[PDB]
């Protein structure tokens, strides 16, 4: 149910994964809301009517009907949106044989001098100013070469002479890692106004993959929610550069509101 | 006697001593005393007067370095316990010859100078950063945490493999920083072009300065280091143990003399 | 399972430490210190170590014996300690930094013995690379048994576990990282070198690579001199180690009453007769510059520089510059990199440098590509090398046009903003600059406009506070009198230099007379704005117009000259003297 030893923990167990996935998906029939229009069936419809894969989850209907989801939600945020994305394909398939599901309305809104390691792989809302935009990068993929003839593995190599034998084989591919299968890089600034005057403006980076891409276009004023996490960049071992991977975006209309 | 040598270690201490006791150019209880007040414990010897005073003692220094040094360094640490006896220093006395045996013809070098006692005039091409090399290693089990350690496991750290405690397979790991470490600095020294007759090809050394003495000479600098020749075998791959029949040789230095 | 009875001794007593140790008070001012610690962006607390050493002798002889054997412990003590009291989020990263360390050894000094023993170095920062977090406790899980390896501590290297969790399965060589469970912290590579003070003479210095994190991550500057508190450690590199100095500690490196109560007798004695000392002025020009023949104005130009005026900041957040800018403009040889020889042997906190340089900072700092790491990396140049101090710049009229837009900025703002390569800092550099330069085509031309002798863009030219021109007279009296110095210095090796104070005096004096803050009386404001009514009613024709520029200049240079005397308050005297001072220095076409 709840009340485990930690909540990544409990929620790796099957037992309350499998309860939380069941729990999110009577809530996708259930949660008509007081206007009694079956909002997850509009929502299903209009998904299906352009076929976006993309569904639009308010964390205020969430926590008012479960409250203790939606607690959960920020402490781990992988699991439960992987639980709400495969519920939602499930539904879609049954109304119409992936499903990504963005989450929005986060209570709590950090800037980005405002976040830091305790807030480190965790759901976050933040509002910034895109400033640089790369293009649809295919792929990164790390590739760890186990050695010709010697008891060890090469380092992980990223893609897009052994350091104890020096043998010098060519080695073979112990374990290949695909991350970010199509994403776009993009740079998000606090937005001007907002600094101390004399603080540099903060800048952090942001994926988005398959969903979001080429969702925003530089300069634009966006409301960023996403998983503040670390993981590999571009560049012995690779470096480990902290990025946020983007689960929704907005638009501040007029830039000023 | 020590196996292949004419060295008698009490009778080499009491020469050392007479040599530093009786002699006339005194000098070396002048710098001892200095060394009092400076604390400075390393006492340069200029190996031209143990050669004036004994002959023989001179030639037992050359031929058997490695061995002769501890005694005097011993002679030199009992004498400062006579004179001065009550003093503080963080280690005793150390004594660092030099200037005995100008075979400075370094394209002349002969493998009869193996660990002996030379030294070379000439000026120094590059050096590096001072190289913490381990002498005491510490491992600690993955599984227990069972503290460990090796100590001088001659050069190579011996994997013990298997724990000690709960006594289960390799697991466990060295710790660089609770280990041990001495500094070994490398410098590449050229020889000087003034001496070589020829010079149609300037000959090259590599030197090592261990524990102290480290960084004591800047590149581009002409001096006389003294130390003692090593040749050491160069294995064909690291991973088996085979090793050249023709070995590579350094210095490790004993004492420098800008000049 | 396997307990270090050293480690839990030190974190019992260090628990112990912090919660009964109290000030003068009779409180637990650790307390208060966590209490202010558990705000956001606050994970590092100071901790006194005479302070736990009169607490503990034997704790603090052991900590610094085995600091980094136990650092882990007092962090988890620390933990504890605040995790118990108040309401501090559940988890996130804590430190203790160490400080008031009596020990400060030398980058020489730092020996492999000292590795793993807390110590504290004074250097100065030349590079800082971008922060990067770096993983510290990794966890993995076995792909073939999928089990989760945790805690397989990482020795900042890539360090997969030895073999799997299950004595059943060996897969030994396909540990898969589980990034969002691994434990992180943000770690910035920073270079330092010896200072200048501790640097022997002809000596190259020694470059320390020291790691930054928590607090202490962005506490350091490019080109700052600062000391670190930590403990020497090696890391292994591509059996090979190197070592670096992890610093758990950055402060700046080391009042008027303070440096008062700190002086010696004797010399506050001589301070005091040197601030009663009448004529003082003339008396340290000659006593500074004894192997130079005239240029008296030079002299007193240069002087006033190394004094200073009094820096403001406006409510509004406006930086108004307090100290002063000098060029001089000479024919060929007459002496222009001697006055600048002198200004930085003198000096400490003086860097002498040239226009000519070729070094990738370029006489300020820049962004360059790590040889090794190829990661961009801000090096600090030597304007920034002169922070809070002088810039002894030669064959500035020869710089290049990048230096030259990159000083015209640092002159303007005192700051440096320097953004490229997706790197971005904004280096504070409050630097008295004295340039030295050539007019066009070698001699100077009298008869034509300063603008036209000198290649200096116009901005970099009123921006400067004053101009010295150096003509080669050609008065016989004058050239016998040169010649009378030099071979007087030469051939009285020494003894020739006739010093009323000595060089150790005046530094101290310098150091005295900086503590002092001048202020403008009234009679002092209208003192000056009927100086600047003159001046501008002057209109004339000289080689540079006269702005307001000018008038800050005149005002800064009448709070040096308050500096000179020491005396708290701006009087006539000293605007007077300023105001004489900057006229001179005009110099009207001669067609
Ligand atoms: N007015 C002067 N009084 C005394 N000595 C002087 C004077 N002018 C020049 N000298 C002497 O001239 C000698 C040579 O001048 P120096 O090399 O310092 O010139 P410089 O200013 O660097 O020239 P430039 O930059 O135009 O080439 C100096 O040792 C200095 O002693
Ligand atoms: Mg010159
Ligand atoms: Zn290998
Ligand atoms: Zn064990
Ligand atoms: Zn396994």
């Amino acid at each position: 149910d709840l009340k485990g030893h930690s909540v990544r923990e409990w929620v790796s167990m099957a037992g309350p994964r499998l309860e939380i996935h069941h729990r999110f998906k009577n809530f996708l029939r259930t949660h008509v809301d007081s206007h009694g229009h079956n909002v997850f069936k509009e929502r299903i419809s209009d998904m299906c009517k352009e076929n976006r894969e993309s569904l639009v989850v308010n964390y205020e209907d969430l926590a008012a009907r479960e409250h203790v989801l939606a607690y959960f939600l920020p402490e781990a945020p992988a699991e439960l949106l992987q639980i709400f994305d495969e519920a939602a394909l499930e539904v879609v398939l049954a109304m119409y044989p992936h499903i990504h599901v963005r989450i929005s309305h986060l209570p709590l809104v950090e800037e980005l001098r405002s976040l830091r390691q305790l807030h480190l792989n965790q759901l976050i809302r933040t509002s910034g100013v895109v400033t640089s935009c790369t293009g649809v990068l295919p792929q990164l993929s790390m590739v760890k070469y186990n050695c010709n003839k010697c008891n060890f593995v090469l380092g992980p190599f990223c893609q897009s002479s052994c350091p104890e034998c020096q043998s010098a084989g060519p080695f073979e591919v112990n374990m290949e890692e695909t991350i970010y299968q199509n994403y776009q890089r993009i740079r998000i600034q606090e937005s001007p106004g907002k600094v101390a005057a004399g603080r540099l403006p903060r800048s952090k980076d942001a994926i988005l993959l398959a969903d979001l891409v080429d969702s925003c276009k530089p300069g634009d004023e966006i409301e960023l929610t996403g998983i503040y996490h670390n993981n590999y960049d571009g560049s012995g071992f690779p470096v480990f550069a902290t990025v946020i991977l983007a689960n929704h975006v907005a638009k501040k209309d007029n830039k000023v509101a | 006697v020590i196996w292949g040598t004419d060295v008698n270690v009490a009778a080499c201490k009491e020469n050392f001593q007479r040599f530093l006791q009786r002699f006339i150019d005194p000098l070396y209880m002048q710098r001892l005393g200095e060394i009092n007040v400076i604390g400075e414990p390393f006492l340069n010897v200029n190996c031209e007067h143990i050669k004036s005073f004994d002959k023989n003692l001179y030639r037992q220094l050359i031929s058997y370095p490695q061995e002769v040094i501890p005694t005097f360094d011993m002679a030199v640490n009992e004498i400062f316990f006579d004179r001065y006896p009550d003093s503080i220093l963080e280690h005793q006395i150390q004594v660092r010859p030099f200037n005995a045996l100008k075979t400075k013809n370094m394209r002349n070098l002969n493998p009869e100078d193996i660990d002996q006692l030379i030294t070379i005039s000439g000026m120094v091409i590059r050096t590096s950063q001072l190289i913490p090399e381990m002498q005491e290693a510490f491992f600690q089990c993955q599984v227990c945490a069972h503290t460990t350690r090796v100590e001088m496991d001659r050069g190579r750290i011996a994997e013990p493999s298997v724990c000690g405690r709960c006594h289960t397979t390799h697991s466990m790991a060295l710790i660089h920083n609770r280990s041990l470490f001495s500094d070994k600095q490398m410098i590449k020294l050229q020889e000087s072009p003034e001496d070589m007759p020829a010079g149609q090809t300037p000959h090259t050394v590599i030197l090592f300065a261990h524990n102290d003495l480290v960084d004591k000479v800047q590149p581009g600098d002409r001096v006389n280091v003294t130390g003692i020749y090593r040749a050491v075998p160069i294995r064909v791959n690291p991973r088996v143990s085979n090793v050249k029949s023709v070995y590579k040789t350094h210095i490790d230095v004993i004492h420098y003399r800008k000049t | 399972e396997v307990r270090d009875e050293v480690a839990e001794k030190c974190q019992k007593l260090f628990l112990d430490f912090l919660e009964e140790f109290q000030s003068s008070d009779g409180e637990i001012k650790y307390l208060q210190l966590a209490e202010e610690l558990i705000r956001p962006e606050r994970n590092t607390l100071v901790v006194s170590f005479v302070d736990l050493e009169q607490f503990n002798q034997q704790l603090s002889t052991t900590i610094q014996e085995e600091f980094y054997r136990v650092y882990p412990y007092l962090c988890r003590a620390l933990k504890t300690f605040v995790k118990d009291r108040k309401e501090i989020p559940l988890a996130k990263d804590f430190y203790v930094a160490f400080q008031d360390l009596p020990t400060r050894h030398k980058i020489r000094e730092l020996t492999s013995s000292r590795i793993g023993l807390l110590t504290r170095i004074s250097g100065q920062v030349v590079r800082t690379h971008p922060v990067h977090p770096e993983l510290v406790s990794g966890t993995f899980l076995c792909l073939d048994c999928q089990t989760v390896i945790r805690d397989v501590e990482q020795q900042f290297k890539y360090t997969q576990p030895n073999i799997c969790r299950n004595p059943v399965c060996a897969n030994r060589r396909r540990f898969l990282l589980d990034t969002n469970k691994s434990r992180f912290v943000d770690f910035q590579k920073v270079r330092i070198q010896e200072t200048q003070a501790e640097l022997p003479r002809g000596s190259i210095p020694r470059s320390l690579e020291v790691i930054l994190r928590a607090e202490a991550v962005e506490s350091a500057q490019a080109g700052d001199k600062c000391d670190f508190t930590g403990t020497l450690i090696v890391v292994p590199d591509v059996l090979s180690y190197r070592l670096v100095f992890l610093a758990c500690c950055v402060a700046p490196t080391n009042t008027a009453e303070s440096i008062k109560n700190q002086m010696t007798v004797k010399e506050w004695e001589k301070v005091f007769e040197m601030s009663q000392d009448k004529n003082l002025y003339h008396n340290l020009c000659t006593s500074l510059f004894p192997t130079i023949h005239g240029n008296d104005e030079v002299k007193r130009g240069v002087l006033l520089m190394l004094f200073g005026g009094v820096p403001k900041t406006t409510g509004e957040g406006t930086s108004l510059r307090g100290d002063i800018n000098v060029c001089i403009v000479g024919d060929p040889s007459t002496a222009k990199s001697q006055f600048l020889k002198h200004v930085e042997e003198f000096s400490p906190r003086a860097v002498y440098t040239s226009g000519k340089a070729s070094s990738a900072a370029g006489l300020t700092a820049a962004v360059v590509r790590d040889e090794e790491s190829h990661e961009f990396v801000i090096e600090a140049g030597a304007l920034m090398l002169a922070d809070n101090g002088v810039c002894c710049i030669d064959e500035f009229d020869k710089m290049d046009v990048r230096d030259q837009v990159a000083i015209h900025e640092a002159m303007e703002q005192q700051t440096i903003s320097i953004t490229k390569a997706g790197v971005k800092a904004t280096l504070n550099a409050r630097t008295s600059i004295l340039a030295a330069a050539n007019p066009i085509s070698g001699h100077y031309d009298r008869s034509k406009s300063l603008k036209q002798n000198i290649n200096l863009s116009a901005p970099i030219m009123s921006r400067f506070d004053l101009f010295f021109i150096l003509v080669d007279e050609c008065n016989e009296v004058t050239d016998y009198a040169i010649a009378r110095r030099i071979v007087d210095l030469h051939s009285r090796i020494e003894e020739s230099i006739d010093r009323v104070y000595s060089l150790d005096d005046i530094r101290r004096y310098l150091l005295f007379a900086r503590q002092f803050k001048p202020k403008i009386s009234k009679e002092s404001e209208d003192f000056i704005v009927e100086q600047y009514k003159h001046l501008r009613q002057r209109d004339g024709k000289s080689s540079w117009r006269i702005t307001v520029r000018q008038l800050e200049s005149m005002i800064r240079l009448s709070e040096a000259m308050a500096r000179m005397h020491c005396c708290d308050e701006v009087q006539p005297k000293h605007v007077k003297e300023a105001f004489r001072l900057l006229n001179k220095s005009i110099i009207r076409v001669e067609t």
